[PDB]
RNA sequence: AAAACUUUCAGCAACGGAUCUCUUGGCUCUCGCAUCGAUGAAGAACGCAGCGAAAUGCGAUACGUAAUGUGAAUUG
RNA sequence: AGAAGCUCAGACGAGUAGGCAGGCGUGGAGGUUUGUGACGAAGCCUUGGGCGUGAGCCUGGGUCGAACAGCCUCUAGUG
RNA sequence: UUUCAAUGGCCCGUCUUGAAACACGGACCAAGGAGUCUAGCAUCUAUGCGAGUGUUUGGGUGAAAAACCCAUCCGCGAAAUGAAAGUGAAUGCAGGUGGGAACGCCCUGGCGUGCACCAUCGACCGACCCGGAAGUUUGUCAAUGGAAGGGUUUGAGU
RNA sequence: AGCUAAAUAUUGGCGAGAGACCGAUAGCGAACAAGUAGAGUGAUCGAAAGAUGAAAAGAACUUUGAAAAGAGAGUUAAAUAGUACGUGAAAUUGCUGAAAGGGAAGCAUUGGAAAUCAGUCUUA
């Protein structure tokens, strides 16, 4: 025998997308071609971001996509914003600037707004050809850990984080361990 | 967009055409349609 | 016992509520009486509005 | 398909009402079509049968025999007719009855109330 | 659709033409030249494709095109042979040398054996 | 579906997936949250701080319809009109300016969360913060009390 | 039209119904592939089945 | 067994919408009609369009 | 160390009534309806057929009478 | 090149309680197969033959007498 | 397939530190026979929409318990915080620092840029501990009011 | 002090329609002569049990026996459907054939012996 350490250490990846979605496995299929015959760590990203899930791919909105697109230091204004996830809109910015955006999913107010204040809204099969390599964009991410349940997680003693509550209020766990006038705070 | 012709009671091709709905551009989804159709041929059982 | 993530349970399951459980397998039986119903009345007192 | 809501196509309530039809139903299941000349002559498609009928075996064993219908046995659905009988193995003769729908009316046993029946059936007489 | 959306739809898991067994699937497709179940091989679910089928003793060969797709019925043209299985495996390379002619090797092999079913079916 | 369930995958293995040693019983521990204080205090101080004892007042026939009172913030004032109302007054200089009454939006106070633009807009509304007034103010806004 | 209306305007019989967007425009992968686009950049095709 | 058990299950109305006109598109596609079973060899053109 | 006996296997015959197919039955849901009794109810007893013990029907007018409909049976 | 495919290479292989994955078999439902069948369906017996690591499947012979199955999916009083 | 020879091979299921056990259950065979359903909750996954979302309580419609369509409510979310009265989230490019995905640029590295994430420093909102400026009318001296500023404490916050 | 329809409920009764239900150890206890037969002083308890065939054509006749029946024959598409009736499994049993057996048997590996069988070739 052998003296090994650990056996068969399965990554913890991805091979392929759990959604039956026809058209994600032709963009799957496209991508895999692209990230196995370019040495683009861009495809590289896309390719595993198609892969990844829903909670794992977050909305991101116009208006954080203008934010990270208009930064004073930065001259990242006029170079393509690519999204693998949905772009939602935010319809707390009245005026809308001028973004070009390719996301695999658009919401109707988003791309009604982009295409309005005079952008574009691209697919990520349409920039597979106009930016095949990646080159001039600009991949960003939604805030992932903005769910619910990370509200939640890691809850414990001094942790200060959200407790399971069937109802928000008085009565409801802030007495025994939530104030030192009862026992004690924790 | 593309036309259809319209055939008559005989057979034959009428003068008039129509234009393609854009329904029939839409996306065509049979992983979709599967979940729906298995919720929707349930909504019709008699309980036992 | 209360040992998993989650809110401490609140079913109010103790009596024998299986005894008065109500089903709502009639609900477009119902629906179709109402019309009828609704139908009759207004041929009944036509022409003055139904309602 | 039927539309009707108060006709049954439940097989089992079809086959109770077949099988537990009093007397005065069995003689209307019990129906046999009429032959060419009887058909152009009276305009009927087909009447019950009645004793004394003039009838001829159509499908079955008995096919093409002729004989007069000696008695409905409506209980057990099933036709007498004369000279169409079978021997026992001590020599007697058994009566083989045939279904109602398996024979064909060559010759009716008019009577008044059987005349009523066929200008009542749009038929002529 | 497209070709590959029509394969993604079809093909693979359900279709008429489809025998699936053990672990292996037959393509019964009257269009399919090999008889699997292919991209390469499914004019269902790809562009204009060849094929080829038996008749009383003489062969008839399948041919498509593109832009007659939206047309079943005048989509589909038949060329028929009734002369010689040489002369038959002539008329199929002569009819895929300006087409794409991945599809010579696999007909002429299916007009040669099914040549060989009529001389089978004669002796 | 029971065809993908994990009670068709058991099918042979004696304990059903619950040991040979302790066993699937009943009750082992009580019947739902009994025991809080004695044998689950670990589960529930740690888990669930606060659920024993009593906090606050007592207030008897709580009728929520009178503390009815829903919050709008000043970055979606704008957004609480018609798109033609919009195009026609943001960054138009007009001797009228729009009125955006909350309560018909479903809203019981102005909150000051946010940013207004350059155009006066009149505001009428049941509550608002102070600082809320103040940036509409500033802003060229007014706003109107309304009952 | 009236029925399903169309993907920028709404349908008359469905209250503001939009008909759905696909999440890839072009459908057809291999002419996708195949274009000059992607084949003029990627780099040299490796070898297929390979020898032992 | 109980009456009780769930016997419909919900579907929201967009989804329903979406697989309608998703089986609309597929209905004027000639080869997915082929492979679901439907003889149509020689129908003059897909969509069927005929006389009022 | 032959037969018998014991055991295994096969054919055939038993014992037994599993399997398969059926189903005038049950279960469940839905729809429509309101109608017991001192003018003697529900239930019980005992009787009634050419040949009957039970089931079904009936009450000394007793497997029923009158009346209406159908139109030639019943049947061992 | 059923790209859910094909191809090259290396390392490794114990397992109770327990976990997970992929499969096998049973009753019913939607779709499908120009599907099987009184010229013998299902079931049953078999010192016959074949496939799979296995759950299991196929088949020859006999018996029998009216129905039954493959594939995609749905479901459960499913071993 | 049967049988012989040589070699090996204890009777399974079970609770148990340990069962071939002089521990339990089991003579045999056929059919039946044990993690189901529902009200919830939590992670994970899939689908549709997305600052929204949910047709199905009802209405319309459909000759038909299906499907399809629709009004006004409402549930959850879009604001927290306090026991309450109550107050209620931008000094800044919605902020600095460190690591960072992806891209650009330069001659393996270097420079710029920094998504998501965590370490962290500050700002804002509320409670608490101070602090009493306007204003309000009503007692002006007072009554009411609570801005500035101070904590480096607190919240399931921005 | 008093009356008052509709919208509401309906494991009973009466009458209808169905069903992703059960398919004779299942589904009601009861598919059948079932709340029956049977048990208990009583209150009560409570079963088992469906299928010849298209049609009884339910086996005339001869022969052996006291008889039940048997053997012939006859009926049938069929008695390998004869009322002890569709199909007719396993436990268990008798007969026949084959082999083994000195105080267990069964099992695994490897081959001999006997029995049995297919691929393969035969052709291109």
């Amino acid at each position: 025998g052998i003296d090994i350490e650990r056996h068969h250490v399965k990554k913890s990846q991805r091979s392929k997308p759990a959604s039956e979605n026809v058209y994600l496995k032709l963009l799957v299929k496209l991508y895999r071609f692209l990230a196995r015959r370019t040495d683009s760590r861009f495809n590289k990203a896309i390719l595993k971001r198609l892969f990844q899930s829903k909670t794992n791919r977050p909305p991101i909105s116009i208006s954080k996509i203008a934010a990270l697109t208009s930064r004073k230091s930065a001259s990242s204004q006029n170079k393509t914003t690519v999204v693998v996830g949905t772009v939602t809109d935010d319809e707390r910015m009245l005026t809308v600037p001028k973004l070009s955006i390719a996301a695999l999913r658009f919401t109707k107010s988003a791309r009604a707004r982009i295409l309005k204040a005079g952008g574009e809204v691209l697919t990520l099969d349409q920039l597979a050809l106009r930016a095949p390599t990646g080159s001039n964009t600009v991949l960003v991410r939604g805030k992932k850990h903005a769910r619910e349940a990370y509200r939640h997680f890691g809850f414990g003693p001094h942790k200060h984080k959200a407790p399971y509550v069937r109802s928000e209020g008085r009565k409801f766990e802030r007495a025994r361990g939530r104030r030192k006038s009862r026992a004690f705070k924790v | 967009r593309p036309t259809v012709s319209i055939y008559n009671k005989d057979g034959s091709v009428s003068s008039e055409t129509l234009a393609l709905p854009f329904v029939f551009k839409a996306p065509i989804r049979p992983d979709l349609v599967r979940s729906v159709h298995t919720a929707v041929a349930k909504n019709k059982r008699q309980p036992y | 016992a209360i040992h998993v993530k989650g809110q401490l349970p609140n079913a109010h399951f103790h009596k024998d509520w299986q005894r008065y459980v109500k089903t709502w397998f009639n609900q477009p039986g119902r629906k179709l009486r109402r019309r009828q119903a609704r139908q009759t009345k207004a041929a009944k007192i036509a022409p003055r509005p139904v309602e | 398909m039927k539309f009707s809501r108060d006709v049954t196509s439940s097989r089992r309530k079809q086959r109770k009402a077949h099988f537990g039809a009093p007397s005065s139903v069995r003689r209307v299941l019990m129906s046999a079509p009429l032959s060419k000349e009887l058909r152009e002559q009276y305009k009927i498609r087909s009447l019950p049968v009645r004793r004394d009928d003039q009838i001829t075996v159509i499908r079955g064993s008995n096919k093409g025999r002729e004989g007069k219908i000696t008695s409905v046995y409506r209980k057990k659905f099933l036709l007498l007719i004369e000279r169409v009988t079978r021997e026992k193995a001590n020599g007697a003769s058994a009566p083989v009855g045939i279904d109602a729908s398996k024979v064909v009316i060559t010759k009716l046993h008019l009577d008044k109330d059987r005349k009523d029946l066929i200008v009542r059936k749009g038929g002529k007489v | 659709q497209q070709d590959e959306v029509i394969w993604q739809v079809v093909g693979h898991e359900f279709c008429s033409y489809r025998i699936k067994g053990e672990a292996q699937n037959f393509c019964r497709n009257e269009y399919n030249v090999t008889g699997l179940c292919n991209r390469q091989s499914c004019p269902l679910a790809n562009s204009r494709y060849a094929t080829v089928r038996e008749d009383n003793g003489k062969l008839y060969l399948y041919m498509k095109t593109i832009e007659r797709a939206h047309f079943p019925s005048k989509l589909w043209q038949r060329i028929k042979l009734s002369k010689n299985y040489a002369k038959a495996l002539e008329q199929i390379d002569q009819q895929l040398l300006y087409w794409p002619g991945r599809q010579i090797h696999r007909c002429k092999q299916r007009l040669t054996r099914l040549t060989q079913y009529l001389l089978k079916a004669r002796r | 579906p029971t065809h993908v369930s994990k009670t068709r995958k058991l099918r042979g293995h004696v304990s059903a997936g619950h040991g040979r040693i302790g066993k699937h019983r009943k009750h082992p521990g009580g019947r739902g949250k009994a025991g809080g204080l004695q044998h689950l205090r670990s589960h529930f101080d740690k888990y669930h701080p606060g659920y024993f004892g009593k906090v606050g007042m007592r207030r008897f026939h709580l009728m929520k319809n009178p503390l009815w009172r829903p919050t709008v913030n000043l970055d979606r004032l704008w957004t609480l009109l018609p798109n033609e109302a919009r195009d026609k007054y943001l960054g138009k200089n007009t001797e009228v300016a729009p009125v955006i009454n909350v309560l018909q939006s479903g809203y019981g106070k102005v909150l000051g969360k946010g940013r207004l633009p350059e155009t006066p807009v009149i505001v009428q509304t049941r509550y608002v913060s102070r600082r809320a007034e103040e940036k509409i103010k500033q802003a060229g806004g007014v706003v109107e009390l309304i009952a | 039209d009236s029925v399903f209306g169309s993907t920028t305007e709404v349908a008359q019989l469905k209250k503001n119904y939009f008909l759905p967007e696909n999440i890839i425009s072009n459908a057809d992968v291999t002419r996708l592939i195949n274009s000059d686009e992607i084949q003029s950049i990627v780099k040299a095709a490796g070898p297929s089945r390979v020898k032992r | 067994t109980k009456t009780w058990r769930k016997w419909h299950v919900k579907v929201n109305q967009n989804e329903k919408r979406y697989a309608i006109a998703s089986a609309v598109a597929a209905s004027g596609v000639p080869s997915l009609l082929l492979a679901r079973g439907h003889r149509i060899e020689e129908i003059p053109e897909v969509p069927l369009v005929v006389d009022d």
